[PDB]
C-alpha cells in the first residue's frame, strides 16, 4: 500500500491511500465483515459525523459478507448519524455486504456497471444438546426475520418475495439489483 | 533603538501609501499579530512610543498556494465555487480567526485561462512595440 | 486501521482512529476480553479520570465475551473512578460483554435499535484428581454467585430469576434488554 | 523495499519506491489479483484522477491472474475515471491479468517484445446439493459469457472466436496478442 | 494499544508510558524472564528518577516463573522507595507472592478481585539421581516461598504449608484476613 | 540491515545500505527471482530511468534464478530503458540469474574472480488431461527456444551449441564464462 | 517495552528502557545466550569501552544458559576491554550464565539475596560415524576442560573439586555462591 | 539497543568501520556484508576495515562473494575471530589482510570440506559431485595460498572436522597473532 504525502505551510501529512481517501469522506469496506472491521467502520462513521455533520459520506463496498452482528453494528451506525451515506458497490456485495449496500441513503445507492451483488439467508451452526440446538436454531431464524424485514422496508419488495428469493444463493447483475431495489441506479461512466 | 521601525518610519513619512505584505504564509504566523491593531484601529505604536497612523493606507497581503498544494485539495472519488470554498477553508487553518476577521475582503485569484494568457501576450507585446516604436523600430507579431 | 489528521491552532497532529476517539473520551471494547485487553481498558479509564474527574466517559461495547477475571477488572475500575461511565452496545454484548454493559452508570446505559445482548452462566473447566475437580467446581460456582448477585443488584431483577434465565444461552433484543433492565433506553436515530 | 529520498524544493521527504512511482502516475501490479490488491489499485486510480484529471496513467501489469470480481472492480474503475490508462504487459498477463491488459485505453495498450499473455475460461468450483451445483454452474457460465462479451467488444474479435480460443489455455506472444487485438503495439526498444 | 496526547507538554505517549510517568508499573501478563527483566529495569529507572516518591505495581497475572518472581521481589526489596501493590483482577501463584511483597499498609485489592495461592509447579525427567536433584531443588524453592510468605503475612509457616497444598482461591476480604493485603480499597 | 548516515549541503540524511547503494544507481538482485522481486527490480529501473536518462545503471546479481516470466520481465525492462545497465555477478548467477547477467550492455558485463555462473534449460510442470500436458509441453519448449535465441544473439554462440550445452546443469568459472561470452571481462582486483 | 521520558532538566529525550540503562552503562543480559545476543553484548561492551575507557561497566545477568561459544565470546570481550565489568546476578545464572557471573572483576561480583546460580558440565551431541562421534566427544571434553580451568582460575577452587561438583546439576544459593567464590558478596538491602 | 549520540548499535559500530558477521552466511547476509564493504570503501579509500567474525558456517557461494569483495576493495580488511569461525567462517578469517588476522584468546576455529547433496539420475549425481569436488579444489587452493600450508596437508586436515584453538590456529597460519588483553 503506497503512501501519499501532502506538503503544506504547517508541515507534512503522510497518508496511506485509504487514509487519503478518508480525507475526502470515503470509507472503504473491502474485506470480510468481522468485529475488528466493524469497529473500524463505526469509528470512522462517528469521526466523519463529527468532522462535518452535514456533508454526505461515501461507503465503498467490495466484501464477501461476514458476521451478521458486525453488519448490524455498521447498519445502526449508518442509520444513527445525521449525514446521508452513499453506498457504491465496487466489485462484489455478498451476504451482509449487499445488506449494507441496500442500507445507503435513499437515492444514493449505486453499483458500478458490472459489479455483482448476491443475497442469501444467513449461515450459522449449532452443536448441542437438543435444547441448545433448539436455542441456536431459534436465534438464527429470528436473525433471518430481522434481515428479511429490513430488506423489505428498504427495497420495497414484499417480505414473502425476499423469503423466497433469499432461500438459495441468488446472484444479481447491477441492472437486476436496480430493479430489485437494492440500488438506485447504475453509475454510467 | 535610536532607529525607528522601518515600516513605521516609512509610513510616517508617506501616510498616503500602499503597503504590500508579500507571501504572508512564509512569514512566522505570530508576526501578523502586530497588524491586528493596525487593521482594527489604524494605529501602530513605534517602540519610542510614537503613534503612527495608518488610517489613510491600503494594506495588501498576497499568499501563494502552490500547484501541489491546490492539487491536494481536490476531491478523490466517483463523480470555481468548490475551489474557492476549499481554498478559503484551508486558509482558515493557517491564520487566527481574530486576524481574518479584521480583513475587509479576502479574494481568490483564479488560475489563468488560455485566452487570458493570449491577452497577456497581447499586452506585453503591445508595450514592447510602443517602446521600440519610439525608437522608430516598427514591429508586429502574427 | 486508518489515520486521521486534524488541524488545530496549536499545530497539526496525526491520530489513529481509536486514539482520536479516545481524545473525545470514547473507549472501544471491540474484542474478546482477555488479560491484556482489560489491562488496556483499565489504563485508558485511569488516564481519562486523571485528565478530567467530572466529564463522562463512554464505553463502546462490541465483544463476544471473555475471561471473567478481566471482566471484573474492568467492572471494578468502572466502579472506582469518579466519572460516570456511559455504556453503549454497538453489535453484540455477550457474557462479560453484557455484564460490562449493565455495569454502566444508571440512566446512561444504551443499545442501538437492533443490537443484541446475550447472558449465560460462565464457562470453565476442571481436570485431574477428584479433589482438584471439586475445588475448580466450587470456584466456578462462587464466580456464578458473584455474577448473579451483581446483575440482580444492577438490573433490579430477582436473583432467582437471573439464576433461572442464565441457565442456557439467552439472546435478547434491545427492547427485551431494556425491559429486563440491562439497558436504560434504546438509542433513537436522528 | 528501498527508500528514495528524492524530493523537490525542501528535498526533505522520502518515499518507498512504489509511492515515488505513484507520484509519476505509475501504478504497479505485480501480483495475483486478490480483493485487497484490487482495492488498493482502485484507490490509487481514484487518487490519480483527483490529482490531475487529464494526464495519462501508466498501469504496468504482470499478474498471473486472480479473482474475477477484483478484476472487474479494476476494469470498472478504469472505465469510470477520466484519464486514459496505458496498460503495459511486462512479463506475463494471464487470466484476469490479460483482461486488464485489454481494458487499457484504445491505442495505448502495450507489451514489451517478449512478454507472454494467456487467455482461458475462468476457473471455479461448486460443492453440495444438485440444486447448489446447478446454481454455481449457471453463475460461472454467465460470468464466462460476460468476460467473452467484454473481450469481444475490446478486441473486436467475434464472440464465437473468443469462445473457441479460450477453451484451453492459449499462450500468445506479444506479436500474436497484437494480431488478436488485445494490445495495440509492441514497445520495440530505443 | 492507543496513543495519548497530554496538552500541557503537548507530548505524545502510549498509555503504559503515560502510566509509567506517574510511577505506575503495570504487570498484566504471565511472569517470564523478559517481563521480569523489564519490570526490574522500570523499577531501577523509577528509583533513579526520584528516590523517595512511592512506586505503584498493578498486578493482573496468572503467575509465572518463580525465578523471575524472586528477581522482581529482590528488586522491590533493594530499592528505597515503597512499592505499592494493587491487585486489579487476578493475582495467582507468584502474582499473589508479588502482591504480598508490597510495602506494609500499601497493599490493596479491588472489591472483588480474587487472589490464589498454591505450591509451585515443576518437572523432573531422566535418571533417578537427576529426578532426586530436581525434587530437592523444587522443595527448597517451596521452602523459600513459604518462609517469605510467613514473614510477610505473619501467618505461621505450617498454616501456609497446609493451605497451599491444593489450589486455594481467596476473595479480597479473605485475602485481607489472611494478611496478603492490608485493605480492600473502597470506591467513592 | 544496518543504517548509514551521511552529511549533505542541505542537511543530514540517514539511509539503509540498499537505499544508499540506490542513491548511486546500484541495484541489488540478491534473492530468488519471483514476481515480487521482479516487481521491485522493474520499479527501481523505471525510477532510475526517470531520475536521469543517461547515467549508467549497475545491477549486482547474486541469485539462484527463479521464475522465467519474472526474469523476462526484468530483461525486457533492462532493454527498454534508455540508460545502459552494467551487470556484475557477485557470487552466483544460476538459471535466469545468468540470463540476466548476459542481459547487460555490451562490454559492461563483469564477474568477480571466482564467482560461478550456471546455465540450464528451464524447469516447469504439467498436470491434468493429455491435451493440457501437450499444451504445457509446447509452452515450455517455446520458452526454451526463446531463451536459446536470446542467448545466441547476446553471446554470439550458435543456437545448437547452447541447445547442447544447456541440456544438463553446466557450471562455469568466471574465466570460462568470459570464454563462453556470457561476461566480457573479469573484474581484475586492485 | 515501555518508553521513558528523561533528562527532566530539559525533558526533551524519550528513551527506551534498555537504552536508558545503557546510558548508565548498564548492559542487560536477560535471555538465553544464543549468538546474536552474544554479538549484541559484545557490541555494547565495545561501545561502552570506546565511550569511556575508565568508568566501570555493569553486566546484569538473568539467563538459563546458552551456547558455550557465545559465552566465551562475551568472556573474552570482558577480559579484553580496559574497564572493570561488574557482574550482578538478578534472578538466575545457569550454565554459561554462572560462568559469566564469575567472569566479572574480582571484588565487583554480586547476587541478589535469594537469586540462584547453577553449574553443570556442558551439554552437547554427536551423531554419525564412530570417528565423528570420537571427534565430537573429544571437542566437548576439551571444552569442559577449558570451562573447568577458567573457573578454577577465577574462583580459586581446586580444579578436581570443580570437576566433581559439576558432575550433576548443582544448585547454589547466593550464600553458597559466595562460599564457592563465584560471587564476592550478597547485595544487602538498605 | 539504541545508542544516543541516535543509532542502533551496529550502525554506530559501522560508523567506526566495524562490520559484524555474527550469523549464518546464507545469502542476504553476504549481500549485506558486500554492500557494507562497498560503502566503507567509498567512505574512505585507505583507512582499515575491521571484520568481526562469529559465524558457524554458511553457503560457499556467499563466502566466496565476501572473499572476492575483500580482495577487490582498496583498504586492508582486518579479521577478528570473536568466538567461532567454522566452514566459510574460518575461510573468511584466513582471508584477512596479512598481519591483521586475529583471534580472541579462547575463540575456536574449525575447518572441514564443504557439505553438499545430489539426487536423481546417475548423470546428475555425477555432475553435482564433480562440481562439489572442483569447489573443494578452489577452497583448498585458496587456503594453501593464504596460510602457506601445503595443499596436501590441508587436503588431509580438512578431511574430518578439525577443531583448532587460537594458538593452534596461529601455528597453522589461519591467524597472525592472538589478541593479548590489556
Ligand atoms: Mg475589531
Amino acid at each position: 500500500i503506497p503512501t501519499v504525502i501532502e506538503t503544506t505551510n504547517r508541515g507534512e501529512r503522510a497518508y496511506d491511500i485509504y487514509s487519503r481517501l478518508l480525507k475526502d469522506r470515503i470509507i472503504m469496506l473491502g474485506s470480510q465483515i468481522d468485529d475488528n472491521v466493524a469497529n473500524s467502520i463505526v469509528s470512522q462513521l462517528l469521526f466523519l459525523q463529527a468532522q462535518d455533520s452535514e456533508k454526505d459520506i461515501y461507503l465503498y463496498i467490495n466484501s464477501p459478507g461476514g458476521s451478521v452482528t458486525a453488519g448490524f453494528a455498521i447498519y445502526d451506525t449508518i442509520q444513527h448519524i445525521k449525514p446521508d451515506v452513499q453506498t457504491i458497490c465496487i466489485g462484489m456485495a455478498a451476504s451482509m455486504g449487499s445488506f449494507l449496500l441496500a442500507a445507503g441513503a435513499k437515492g444514493k445507492r449505486f453499483a458500478l456497471p458490472n459489479a455483482e451483488v448476491m443475497i442469501h439467508q444467513p449461515l450459522g451452526g449449532a452443536q448441542g444438546q437438543a435444547t441448545e440446538i433448539e436455542i441456536a436454531a431459534n436465534h438464527i431464524l429470528k436473525t433471518r426475520e430481522k434481515l428479511n424485514r429490513i430488506l423489505s422496508e428498504r427495497t420495497g419488495q414484499s417480505i414473502e418475495k425476499i423469503q423466497k428469493d433469499t432461500d438459495r444463493d441468488n446472484f444479481l447483475t447491477a441492472e437486476e439489483a436496480k430493479e430489485y431495489g437494492l440500488i438506485d441506479e447504475v453509475m454510467v461512466p | 533603538h535610536d532607529d525607528g521601525g522601518q515600516l513605521t518610519e516609512k509610513v510616517r513619512r508617506k501616510p498616503y501609501s500602499v503597503i504590500l505584505f508579500d507571501e504572508i504564509e512564509k512569514a512566522h504566523p505570530d508576526v501578523f499579530n502586530i497588524l491586528l491593531q493596525v487593521l482594527d484601529d489604524g494605529h501602530l505604536t513605534d517602540t519610542k512610543g510614537r503613534t503612527v497612523d495608518f488610517r489613510n493606507t491600503i494594506i495588501i497581503m498576497t499568499s501563494n498556494v502552490g500547484a501541489q498544494e491546490l492539487q491536494d485539495q481536490r476531491f478523490a472519488g466517483f463523480g470555481y465555487e468548490t475551489i474557492r470554498k476549499t481554498m478559503l477553508k484551508e486558509l482558515k487553518n493557517s491564520f487566527r480567526p481574530e486576524f481574518l476577521n479584521r480583513v475587509d475582503d479576502i479574494i481568490v485569484f483564479h488560475k489563468l485561462t488560455k485566452e487570458e494568457l493570449k491577452e497577456i501576450v497581447t499586452m506585453m507585446v503591445n508595450k514592447l512595440t510602443n517602446r521600440l516604436s519610439e525608437q522608430n523600430i516598427n514591429i508586429i507579431v502574427t
